[PDB]
């Protein structure tokens, strides 16, 4: 008797609830013995990725504690509105609205809460720099004169999270018998100008190509770094180092996820060596300033959501499918959703567009009025012409 | 290939991995290549998949350089179909009959496929007795001394007198 | 009114694009763009002759903006669901025996010539609007364009040497040229501007000696046009830093991938817009080849 | 005192770990921290155990 | 070492993150100084790049190779199975806590 209207009437409710706005993701495929959800984690070249579906342990005011023995009330002691028999009781249909704008709203509340953090981390996308050593060669060229060097362990922690992220094969291996014909083939397929290194003595045609192209050769270790380089014409030895940091921005022109706008190419140079605390502090402040008291209703989710900061680096954040047990798969064009490949910076597709203008506005001579150096000397202020 | 009336549901029997995922990518990858020789035997189903999936790994693997590419190609462009001149010509008789046969759009005729290796096979149950030939034609340079493992009796036991 | 003689061969219908400093002709611009030929390949099929039935003009008082729409949608920049309330078909009102509505020279459709406003000779518009009415019905389930396959051609036409384009085959070459801070999107906004129309009306209404002669002179102005568009649907578009410049690269030219979420270095293609460029390419293409 | 993400101290299952770290970790002695740093650079005369 | 490379790896994390500095100012004032080559160790260097911190970022990889080690290591219990997940957890927070 209960299943009569329970199944007819109770079911159609799911029929619709299955599709409420934010209420995404697939919960159950229908086959107990083999359905494992999709593991979504926020990957991040910077810090350690944070999985969406985690074991967190922050059991929302009770909730997340299945109570099994919740059938006993339903079945036996609970009255239905369609089983009600015989009385009519004309079914009710919630107005698709209280439920809708409420949802559209909290959804909206989230979009705004993240605007400051998302914007700033973004201005510094192309900021993490690695340290590469420069080797002099054909003596007559200053500091950036020949072959580029970085430690393999180092290239790893930095310049690598990225290729895997932007897909494209892994860098080629330059070694012994390699020439330009092989390297360009690869830097060209890969885009980023890197090559990894193995066996020593890298003949002439290869070194010349590397210097007159600035390819960042990733080196493992550093014993006789000048030994493994068919050092013809000499002028290149373990003593001619320019220990210069490489702005990732200056080796990753992939606009979708590394604001390399020439315009911001310089705001960063203007900034005073940051930090996690400050990058973070700006966010607190940049955010404190944008006074936007949102809805009498928008407020509850926050009091309730318990904002209380939001750790997670998010230097770069890429949502990714994380096959069970680390790895963090690439973005297999054929399985993950498309919105997902990049992510601009977690900024509306439209505001980014106005933003195209601001960097332009921020660089315009007329608004530079903060000159650098004063000159002291001693003339007589006669006919003062500001210029 | 043999020339024999084949009342089939449709010329090209293979099937288009639309959204595959690497494994299926490289599986169908092989498919088009018809890397075989008319077996005559019967292949043991169930492990039939792993058998097939394994073969491609070794085919492209011993590959052939030229055809190693011809195959790295279909490895990507896979939503396409790879018939073969002859096939193609046939499907035409079909469309001709009544221009309503709505058969598969994107495709790519081959061009007899770049030679091959009749990769003999079968997953029967005999063990293969080979009769090593004196002199072939792969003029061996030297190649290192091989190390057969240990025969773990319960597979093979060796005894004193047939 | 106003005759023709050639049409696009006239003062105000000059297609330029502006690159680096001054605005130059796209013919010259193209010559500033090279290829990377991938170890792939793409043979060209044979565009299916467009469905004859031209949509129904539909009653709608008010001149509607045609040139701006056709183009806003193709090398748009954010045109969303294009084939809803889409008027493109209202462009069939022109094709007829002795209709009144004239194709304004600003890319608007008027009904009856009006007080001080040019308009292409109703003699030739009757041949252009004759076929592109079709472009109207691109959302009609049973008429929708080819699409994905139709790109084999945009591509060898855009790239391919005089040699590849002759035997059909041609690697899928990846385009790189010298970029200049958000160049593709800008190249494009500049194009949304051209008075496309003036081109097409000439594309299909020139007899022969004249038509083939112009097809050749204008292949350059045209190609720049497919290109701004092919990039709309191209795998990944990446920027390459080199010595001092940035050599921008288009990964795979002429291989519609169906990419649909807003990129940045280019113009996205909502799925509808996507079927449309599909539709636009087929008619204009089937036509280019007399 | 600031240990674990706090919520961890509260969680049923974690407390097993909440515990190892809790016992392993001590109390910020004003004294031990400088001395701890001082020995980094100063002579060695006993072979630290 | 041929086999057992994995232990060699867990081992490599310990290898210092500083540079040898040779006492120059002290050598100048003369000052006593045992060894006839007064150079010494500085635990971690300075931060050259504007935002990366070569030093703390390094510890970050340490929490992975390490954290990763926590996944290879399996168990046989409910207590062991649980705490392992959450420590995989504490272990990470601990690292941003370090950055």
């Amino acid at each position: 008797n209960i299943a009569v209207a329970h199944t007819d009437h109770l079911s159609v409710v799911y029929a619709t609830m299955s599709n409420f706005m934010l209420n995404f993701t697939n919960n159950f495929s229908g086959n107990h013995a083999t359905f494992k959800p999709d593991q979504y984690v926020i990957t991040s070249p910077e810090g350690s990725y944070k999985p969406i579906i985690e074991r967190q342990g922050e059991t929302v005011d009770g909730l997340t504690i299945i109570d099994t023995s919740i059938v006993w009330p339903i079945l036996c002691q609970c009255t239905y509105p369609l089983v009600r028999q015989s009385i009519m009781e004309e079914i009710v249909y919630p107005d698709p609205s209280t439920t809708l704008s409420q949802s559209l709203s909290v959804a909206q509340v989230l979009s705004k809460l993240t605007l400051p953090d998302a914007f700033i981390n973004m201005i510094l996308s192309g900021g993490d720099s690695v340290v590469m050593r420069t080797y002099q060669t054909e003596a007559d060229d200053d500091l950036d004169e020949g072959i580029r060097m970085t430690t393999y362990d180092q290239y790893l922690s930095h310049i690598r999270e990225r290729l895997h992220i932007t897909n494209v094969p892994d860098p080629i291996y330059i070694t012994g018998a390699s020439t330009p014909d092989q390297i360009a083939a690869s830097v060209q397929a890969t885009h980023v100008a890197v090559v990894l290194y193995q066996s020593g003595v890298i003949n002439g045609p290869a070194s010349t190509y590397l210097r007159e192209n600035e390819v960042l050769v990733v080196m493992p270790d550093y014993y006789d770094v000048v030994s493994r380089f068919a050092n013809a014409n000499l002028q290149m030895n373990n003593n001619r180092y320019h220990e210069s940091v490489l702005e990732i921005a200056d080796i990753f022109d992939q606009a979708d996820f590394i604001q390399t706008s020439d315009a911001v190419r310089q705001l960063r140079a203007l900034m005073p060596t940051l930090s996690t605390s400050q990058i973070r502090h700006a966010i607190e402040r940049i955010a404190q300033i944008t006074d936007v008291d949102s809805t009498d209703y928008g407020k509850l989710t926050l009091r309730f959501l318990g904002t209380l900061t939001r750790s997670l680096k998010m230097q770069n954040a890429q949502i990714r499918r994380i096959r069970p047990d680390g790895t963090v798969l690439r973005y297999d064009d054929q399985i993950d959703i498309e919105a997902f490949r990049w992510s601009r910076y977690f900024l509306d597709e439209l505001q980014l567009r106005r933003l195209s203008v601001g960097l332009r506005l921020i660089t315009n001579p007329r608004i530079a009025r903060r000159f650098n150096g004063v000159r002291i000397m001693y003339l007589t202020d006669d006919d003062p012409d500001p210029d | 290939d043999k020339g024999a009336l084949v009342e089939a549901d449709r010329v090209i029997q293979r099937l288009i991995p639309l959204s595959s995922s690497t494994y299926v990518q490289r599986l169908a990858a092989i498919g088009a290549l018809y890397p075989n020789e008319f077996t005559e035997n019967v292949l043991d189903l169930s492990r039939l998949s792993t058998a097939l999936l394994q073969l491609s790994d070794t085919y492209y693997q011993h590959a052939n350089d030229q055809l190693r590419r011809l195959y790295r190609r279909m490895y990507n462009d896979s939503r396409t179909l790879y018939m073969t001149q002859r096939h193609q010509e046939l499907l035409l008789a079909q469309i001709t009959a009544d221009p309503n046969i709505l058969l598969y759009p994107y495709t790519y005729i081959f061009t007899t496929i770049p030679t091959s290796m009749n990769y003999i096979s079968n997953t029967g149950q005999g063990r293969i007795k080979h009769s090593l030939t004196v002199t072939g034609a792969t003029e061996h340079d030297t190649v290192a001394d091989i190390v057969l493992g240990q025969t773990g009796e319960d597979v093979i036991t060796i005894s004193m007198v047939e | 009114q106003q005759p023709t003689g050639g049409y696009t061969t006239l003062e105000q219908f000059a297609f330029t694009i502006r690159n680096d400093g001054t605005n130059a002709t796209p013919t010259q611009f193209l010559q500033l763009l090279s290829w990377e030929a991938t170890e792939n390949e793409l043979v060209k099929k044979t565009i299916p002759t467009p469905e004859t039935h031209l949509p129904s003009a539909r009653n709608v008082p008010g001149n509607v903006y045609i040139e701006d729409a056709i183009t806003q949608a193709l090398f748009g920049i954010s045109a969303q669901n294009v084939n809803a309330h889409g008027y493109f078909s209202r462009l069939s009102a022109l094709a007829l025996p002795n209709t009144s509505a004239r194709l304004g020279l600003d890319g608007v459709i008027y009904n009856s010539e009006t007080i001080n406003i040019p308009f292409y000779d109703p003699a030739a518009v009757a041949n252009f609007a004759a076929t592109y009415a079709k472009l109207g019905n691109a959302s009609t389930p049973r008429y929708r364009a080819d699409m994905i396959d139709i790109y084999a051609h945009v591509g060898l036409e855009l790239a391919g040497t005089d040699a590849e384009r002759a035997a059909g085959v041609m690697p899928v070459k990846r385009a790189k040229f010298d970029s200049w801070e958000g160049s593709l999107i800008s190249l494009s906004r500049d194009v949304v501007n051209w008075k496309i129309l003036a081109f097409l009306i000439d594309l299909c209404s020139l007899e022969g000696e004249a038509l083939r002669a112009f097809k050749t002179r204008n292949r350059d102005v045209f190609r720049m046009m497919l290109f701004i568009m092919s990039t709309a649907v191209a795998a990944n578009v990446v920027n390459r830093k080199v010595t001092k410049r940035v050599d921008r690269v288009l990964e795979y030219i002429g291989v519609n991938s169906m990419r649909t979420a807003g990129r940045t270095a280019t113009i996205t293609y909502d799925l509808s817009r996507h079927e449309f460029a599909a539709k636009f390419l087929q008619l204009t293409f089937t036509r280019w080849n007399a | 005192k600031r240990y674990f993400p706090e919520n961890l101290e509260q969680n049923q299952s974690a407390a097993r770990l909440v515990s190892a770290v809790k016992a392993r970790a001590s109390e910020a002695d004003i004294s031990s921290i400088h001395l701890a740093i001082a020995r980094e650079v100063s002579p060695m005369f006993n072979v630290h155990e | 070492l041929a086999g057992a490379n994995t232990i060699i790896a867990i081992m490599r994390l310990f290898t210092p993150q500083g540079f040898l500095r040779t006492d120059d100012l002290a050598i100048a004032a003369n000052f006593p100084r045992a060894s006839r080559n007064p150079q010494t160790y500085i635990p971690y260097t300075n931060q050259r790049g504007t935002v990366t911190n070569e030093f703390a970022s390094r510890f970050r990889t340490i929490v992975a190779t390490l954290a990763n080690v926590v996944n290879e290591r399996a168990v046989q219990d409910d207590m062991q199975k649980a705490t392992r997940s959450c420590t995989k957890q504490w272990l990470r927070h601990l690292e941003t806590q370090f950055d």
